[PDB]
RNA sequence: CUCGAUGUUGGAUCAGGACAUCCCGAUGGUGCAGCCGCUAUUAAAGGUUCGUUUGUUCAACGAUUAAAGUCCUACGUGAUCUGAGUUCAGACCGGAGUAAUCCAGGUCGGUUUCUAUCUACUUUCAAAUUCCUCCCUGUACGAAAGGACAAGAGAAAUAAGGCCUACUUCACAAAGCGCCUUCCCCCGUAAAUGAUAUCAUCUCAACUUAGUAUUAUACCCACACCCACCCAAGAACAGGGUUUGU
RNA sequence: CUCUUACUUUUAACCAGUGAAAUUGACCUGCCCGUGAAGAGGCGGGCAUAACACAGCAAGACGAGAAGACCCUAUGGAGCUUU
RNA sequence: CUGAACUCCUCACACCCAAUUGGACCAAUCUAUCACCCUAUAGAAGAACUAAUGUUAGUAUAAGUAACAUGAAAACAUUCUC
RNA sequence: GUAAAUUUAACUGUUAGUCCAAAGAGGAACAGCUCUUUGGACACUAGGAAAAAACCUUGUAGAGAGAGUAAAAAAUUUAACA
């Protein structure tokens, strides 16, 4: 039981995949450099 | 570091002479043994329901029609005791088992070709070889002393018991005779298949599924036939009427016990418990002992008046 | 049905060299009291039996000097004699076969 | 092919296994991996896996020093994650600098 | 004491263990409580059994394990024994072991109507 | 490989260094050719480099064997026992001056995998771990669940 | 499955058998001695027990005299067979015959025997012979029996 | 993916599995009086016929059955079979084409190899399913016609496993056409007590009952006399007997 | 055929003698689910697992055998017919 | 906190793309001249094989497998069976 | 801010494309389908997503029994009513 048809991550019917907690948080930590970024880019 | 036989260093003066003296020591120890009551046995308890007292082991002498006195005809089988003893007792405790269990042997054998450790078994035992030892389960109340002897009015007609023993054996056969298949054709086109067992299995699983039937070695197994009821019990040579077949060949040994089928359960309440002892009896047993149903031979003809 | 891979050396080994393979010894054999020569315990001594065969085939290659021909076998017994021998009491009327030799000592006269 | 690319196996295996050691030096004493290598590196303590699980074998009462220690830093955050900034810092909680 | 394990939520009902004979028709499902009752030290010894690495060293590793249902133990491994490691979970207590103090240390939070039968 | 060699394990020869350095190279054997472009460069090392390497190993016994030879050869000795010949077959003498040094710098141990990097005799001060170092004793040491006074 | 059946198959068939056998058994009337493959000796051992009791039932009974004309190919024997062979196992009532195993043949190392009939006029085979009664275990059951003899008659 | 080859129809043989259940079992609803039915819930242990025409799968038809289930497994299975059909080389009819030749066409005929190296398997040991008959009973039900369930008894079939007293094929024995034996359950719901919600309420409230088996028990359980012989044991090996080793 | 059975012979298997062939990348050559050049003894997660011969079976090794004869391609051939 | 061949640390550095392309070295053989336990500088060339259902030869696997053979006794004279 | 670019001279090979995101066409707002465009990756290494050509992290090459990191683990439990 549980076969994915043809190949995972790819067409019309993939694997799911969730979002962890932590890939959460390294967006976010990526975000925080950036808007950062915008204030020094700024004067 | 060659093997030798009894008989091999012997001359010819002393090979009478030792087979009748280990014959005749085979009768003193078989004679000495048919007085149990005297002989400090254990304690006699009486039958309590749910109890299972010891069974015995016959010899298939043959088959034999019988008939009742509705005019049906029955076949038994002829099972007859020789030489049956008790062999060693075994506490519920050290059984390692809900019940206990009683051995049992019978068909006195030769003490020439059996085994050193089997023979001092014996010798403190205070019988000869048996050739075959069987296991049953018995209840605390049903311990009977070793070297007891059994007889075949342990058993009384009336009753149900379950026969054991090896089948007949055929040696490697094919699926037709083993499992009945059908097989293929004789004509029509066929090539060198009349008698095979054609597809074993699918092709997506790539294998054989254990269990499958195939061609190998039939028979010469242990079986059991439930059910079977006791029409006649002869006193004088300790045989046993069985109704119906039992597995085996002529002149084989099978294992008798009392039916375990619900429907005959505590019926044993009537039966001697735990054995039959004639040496105690207060009066001896006729010659045979029929059952109600049953027509003897002596009785006149039939007449549905 | 073709084999689908070859067989290694390692593998025909254990193959070959199983027990069951191999040769068992055998703890049947003596040596004849008579001769000294080796037997087994169930059969009769090649040494011995030869020379009785030996003897046995003058014995009769002498019958057929008497006989002379095929289908003229007799109707009473038959005696081996030897050189230094007589007819005995109770070999009388018989067919004495007379051999030009020494009674062997095995051979004993009845 | 795999001697040359077991250099790389070799070098995380090791690690594996010093952390592996340390793990269980630190559950004798009530600790945890993190706690001890963390709070070892706010006292300014730069031993690496390798030391670590060399001293937890053959010299055990200096590696109970070592989470002595570990232990004290751990409880001096929490203290001062209590406070709002006033009270000061601890004894084993001061960093010392390098110009 | 492995027969008075203690499983959380509803896994007595919901848990499952899954075997095969080998055989067409062999593959039987029974639940946690149905081999609970069956063998008192199986749902323990397939725990530890599959936290193990899948390595040969593993069958090895369980003739050292030693499984008892009941307190009772022999006394050849009774002799041998070192230590007793602290159960993992702290087993609550009814409300019939706390005593006269806790019980009366705890304040009453509401006041029941004089009138409400109960 | 690793597996397809041997191995030992980090060590000296006599605990060397520890109370003194003693050089372990012991012999030094050059088969230079008088004609031969192979010994082009080894002949040139004896004019003017062998004599000053001698002066600085006072302790190494040099032989120059000058004979009709198409491969020159060196043949390092020391006192362990250990023979090891090279070949300077068609090398410059910059080369043939860091090929003898670094004879001399060796200790003459087979050049094989060496298990450890690290080697001592007494790895322990404190005590080798055991199972019972980091567990406290009991009151008459008694076990898990042993009645006492029975 | 052969359960029960005490008769081999050889030769070409049942007639087949029937004719190997009987070329074995007139050679043994014809020689008294031969040697030929076990099998084949034991099975033809018991027509060769059997024939002598026709040849003791006399010449004048036809029935016995169609079973040596039939089992005797060669009609010179039939007259040794009631007038030599009968008369000598007289007393007699079985055992006519000995088969003993011999060495296995060189050509295809079959299992051999010999087979003769007793009280012929050629050289005694090396039959086998039991350990004399002078010897160390039958001497102490020789006294051993006595004693049981002795104590019997007390 | 495979054309330095994955042999393709149906059938025979052996069947593994799913449940979306044809029969047997347990339940709710009914425009369920009863006897028959419709519908849904649960259940995959067990079972699911013989024949005429057709190459057929299907389909029609005849006679039955408690029922003659739907599907997957390389449209399961040709190193097991079959070759009627399709699908070469021959030929005929009709049609197309100047002809050679061709057609979704129809028709007669037409070579089906392989000594098993590996994997797997070769006694899942032993609780059985159903119909009919009698009886209950011409009872409940019902205007009438009509016609039950449960309990109980008996007699068969099939299946599984065994046996040879007789019968039959046979004859120191092997067989069936003959005889003997065959033991547990399954969960959908229906009901009480009683809170959240002071009634009531079968309760993913605590609880009670119909309502459950550690599936029961049975079988098996000793071991260098063993060269040789014998056997109801057997390919070999092994096994049983020799107190019948001239 | 319902519905098979018994016996003989050959074959067979064991002993002795003689002694081929196709085939073979290497092999220390298990099962379930999943994965994947889309159908796994070799990958992932699990289960199983001292070694070894002989006799059987034909589900798998997309088993052996013949560089597919069906189909398509080649500015590759050939036979036949023809306005 | 764990976590790469990313980055840092000690030392070193030309030393991880098919087709194609560029460049630096080189085995053995012959020749010239050297050399003289096997080499040097150059000049030449039938100048390097884990694979073409490759060619020849040898030996394995399958496999001690498939398959093959002699009518019987005896005095080797002869007879008997078919 | 960076160090490439054009031209001149002389050549070979590639010209039978796969998935992902985005804008679209065809198909059935099916296809691991087909056809263009923009960009990325694969056809080169390593780590991660279970196994994994195409998703994410990451590139320039050696040794080391040192260190700091990158991507990187799935969450949810339901219907009373005057
Ligand atoms: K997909
Ligand atoms: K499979
Ligand atoms: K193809
Ligand atoms: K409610
Ligand atoms: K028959
Ligand atoms: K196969
Ligand atoms: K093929
Ligand atoms: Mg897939
Ligand atoms: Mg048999
Ligand atoms: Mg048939
Ligand atoms: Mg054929
Ligand atoms: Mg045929
Ligand atoms: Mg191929
Ligand atoms: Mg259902
Ligand atoms: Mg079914
Ligand atoms: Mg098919
Ligand atoms: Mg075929
Ligand atoms: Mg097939
Ligand atoms: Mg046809
Ligand atoms: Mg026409
Ligand atoms: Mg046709
Ligand atoms: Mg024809
Ligand atoms: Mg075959
Ligand atoms: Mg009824
Ligand atoms: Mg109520
Ligand atoms: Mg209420
Ligand atoms: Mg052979
Ligand atoms: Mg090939
Ligand atoms: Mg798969
Ligand atoms: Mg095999
Ligand atoms: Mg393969
Ligand atoms: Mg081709
Ligand atoms: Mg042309
Ligand atoms: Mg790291
Ligand atoms: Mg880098
Ligand atoms: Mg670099
Ligand atoms: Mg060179
Ligand atoms: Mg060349
Ligand atoms: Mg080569
Ligand atoms: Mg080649
Ligand atoms: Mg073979
Ligand atoms: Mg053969
Ligand atoms: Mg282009
Ligand atoms: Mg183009
Ligand atoms: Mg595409
Ligand atoms: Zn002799």
């Amino acid at each position: 039981r549980g076969r994915i048809p043809g190949r995972q991550w790819i067409g019309k019917h993939r694997r799911p995949r969730f979002v962890s907690l932590r890939a959460k948080q390294n967006m976010i930590r990526r975000l925080e450099i950036e808007a950062e970024n915008h204030y020094w880019l700024s004067m | 570091k060659s093997g030798t036989w009894w008989d091999e260093h012997l001359s010819e003066e002393n090979v009478p002479f030792i087979k009748q003296l280990v014959s005749d020591e085979d009768k003193a120890q078989l004679a000495s043994k048919l007085c149990p009551l005297k002989d400090e046995p254990w304690p006699i308890h009486p039958w309590e329901p749910g109890s299972f007292r010891v069974g015995l082991i016959a010899l298939k002498l043959g088959m034999m029609p019988l008939w009742t006195k509705d005019g049906q005809k029955h076949v038994v089988t002829l099972l007859q005791v020789q030489d049956c003893h008790v062999l060693k007792y075994t506490s519920k405790e050290n059984c390692n088992g809900k019940m206990a269990t009683l051995s049992v042997g019978g068909k006195t054998v030769s003490r020439f070709r059996k085994a050193t450790s089997i023979l001092e078994f014996y010798r403190e035992l205070g019988l000869p070889p048996k050739q075959t030892v069987k296991i049953f389960n018995i209840t605390d109340n049903a311990a009977i002393k070793p070297g007891t002897p059994l007889y075949a009015a342990h058993f009384r007609p009336g009753q149900y018991v379950d026969v054991t023993a090896k089948t007949i054996g055929k040696g490697f056969q094919g699926v037709m005779k083993r499992w009945g298949f059908k097989g293929q054709p004789a004509t029509h086109g066929q090539t060198k298949t009349h008698r095979r067992p054609g597809a074993v299995a699918t092709g997506d699983i790539g294998r054989v599924w254990p269990g499958t039937k195939m061609p190998g070695k039939m028979g010469n197994i242990y079986r059991t036939e439930y059910g079977l009821k006791v029409w006649r019990i002869n006193t004088k040579h300790n045989i046993i009427y069985v109704n119906g077949s039992v597995p085996g060949h002529k002149n084989c040994l099978v294992k008798v016990k009392d039916s375990k089928l619900p429907a005959y359960k505590d019926l044993g309440k009537n039966l001697p418990f735990p054995t039959y002892f004639p040496d105690g009896d207060e009066e001896e047993l006729p010659e045979d002992l029929y059952d109600e149903n049953v027509c003897q031979p002596g009785a006149p003809s039939i007449t549905f008046a | 049905a073709a084999p689908k891979n070859r067989r290694t050396i390692e593998v025909n080994r254990c193959r070959r060299r199983n027990p069951q393979k191999l040769i068992k010894v055998k703890n049947n054999i003596d040596v004849c009291p008579e001769c000294g020569h080796l037997k087994q315990k169930h059969v009769l001594c090649a040494y011995c039996y030869e020379k009785v065969c030996k003897e046995t085939a003058e014995i009769r290659r002498q019958i057929g000097k008497q006989e002379g021909g095929p289908f003229k076998a007799p109707t009473i017994e038959t005696v081996v004699l030897y050189t230094g021998e007589t007819p005995s009491e109770q070999d009388q009327g018989k067919r004495i076969i007379e051999r030009d030799r020494k009674r062997p000592s095995w051979f004993t006269q009845n | 092919v795999k001697c040359t690319k077991a250099r790389y196996l070799k070098k995380k295996n090791m690690r594996t296994l010093w952390i592996n050691r340390i793990t269980a030096a630190s559950q004798e004493h009530g600790l945890k991996y993190p706690a001890l290598i963390g709070n070892l590196v706010k006292c300014q303590v730069e031993l690496n896996r390798k030391v670590l699980a060399d001293l937890a074998i053959y010299e055990p009462k200096t590696f109970k020093s070592l989470a002595a220690l570990a232990s004290r830093r751990r409880h001096e955050g929490f203290a001062a994650a209590l406070g709002d900034g006033k009270e000061p810092e601890g004894i084993f909680s001061r960093v010392v600098q390098y110009h | 004491n492995t027969r008075h394990i203690a499983f959380s939520g509803n896994k007595w009902e919901q848990k499952v263990y899954s075997s095969h004979t080998g055989y067409p028709g062999g593959f039987r499902q029974v639940t946690a409580a149905q081999l609970h009752l069956r063998d008192p030290v199986a749902i323990v010894k397939l725990a530890i059994y599959g936290m193990l690495p899948k390595n040969l060293h593993r069958r090895t590793m369980m003739e050292r394990l030693h499984l008892f249902p009941d307190e009772y133990i022999p006394e050849d491994i009774l002799k041998n024994l070192v230590e007793e490691l602290p159960q993992p979970r702290k087993i609550p207590k009814r409300l019939d072991e706390y005593t006269q103090e806790e019980i009366d240390a705890f304040p009453r939070l509401w006041t029941p109507p004089e009138d409400y039968r109960l | 490989t690793a597996r397809g060699t041997p191995s030992r394990f980090l060590a000296s020869v006599l605990h060397n260094g520890l109370g003194r350095y003693v050089q372990q190279l012991q012999r030094l054997s050059f088969s230079v050719s008088r004609d031969g472009a192979s010994s082009r460069g080894a002949r040139e090392f004896v004019e003017r480099e062998v004599i000053d390497f001698a002066r600085r190993n006072p302790g190494v016994v040099i032989y120059v064997n000058s004979r009709p030879c198409c491969v020159p050869r060196v043949v390092a000795e020391y006192l362990n026992g250990a023979v090891r010949e090279e070949s300077i077959h068609c090398k410059s003498v910059e080369e043939i001056s860091t090929l003898v040094q670094k004879l001399a710098d060796q200790s003459g141990l087979d050049v094989i995998r060496i298990r450890k990097p690290f080697h001592t005799d007494n790895p322990s001060i404190q005590g080798q771990w055991h199972p019972f170092t980091n567990k406290p004793t009991t009151f008459r040491g008694l076990r898990p669940r042993e009645v006492q006074d029975p | 499955i052969s359960h029960g059946r005490v008769f081999r198959r050889m030769g070409l068939g049942p007639e087949s058998r029937i004719h190997l056998l009987r070329n074995l058994l007139t050679g043994l009337v014809r020689h008294e001695r031969i040697e030929a493959p076990w099998a084949r000796v034991d099975e033809m051992r018991g027509y060769a027990e059997k024939l002598i009791d026709y040849g003791k039932l006399g010449d004048t009974n036809e029935r016995a005299m169609r079973m040596a004309d039939f089992w005797l190919t060669e009609k010179d024997l039939i007259p040794k067979l009631f007038q030599v062979l009968a008369p000598r196992y007289k007393d007699q009532t079985g055992g006519y015959t000995r088969m003993l195993q011999i060495p296995n043949r060189s050509l295809d190392r079959a299992k051999m025997a010999v087979i003769e009939y007793k009280g012929n006029c050629l050289p005694p085979l090396p039959l086998p012979r039991r350990d004399s009664h002078l010897t160390l275990l039958n001497q102490l059951l020789q006294g051993l029996r006595q004693d049981l003899r002795q104590s019997q008659e007390a």
